[PDB]
């Protein structure tokens, strides 16, 4: 089962997290059934 | 393929179904069917497992 919880939070702040409590609801299962050990981030470029 | 064919020479189109269990979660299921709810009563009651 791959367990995705997520949350979107109103912040302010400009460095660095803020100190404050947020739990986070569960937003969707996958039945995925693989095995996983690493990860990637992907980002997106901005062209000019 | 022609109409006036014979029925051992006719063409027929055939669905294969396979159905096999992974250890993978089960994601194709059938549609559970559902007892209308009764309330104010003493049930045995079955939601969602
Ligand atoms: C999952 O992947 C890791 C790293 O490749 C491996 O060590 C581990 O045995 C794998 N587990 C299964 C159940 O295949």
């Amino acid at each position: 089962y791959f367990k995705i919880y997520s949350k979107h939070t109103p912040i302010n702040l400009v460095r660095d997290l803020p100190q404050g409590f947020s739990a986070l609801e569960p937003l969707v299962d996958l039945p995925i059934g693989i095995n996983i050990t690493r990860f990637q981030t992907l980002l997106a470029l901005h062209r000019s | 393929f022609q109409p006036t064919y014979g029925v051992g020479y006719q063409p027929y189109r055939v669905v294969v179904l396979s159905f096999e269990l992974l250890h993978a979660p089960a994601t194709v299921c059938g549609p559970k069917k559902s007892t209308n709810l009764v309330k104010n009563k003493c049930v045995n009651f079955n939601f969602n497992g």
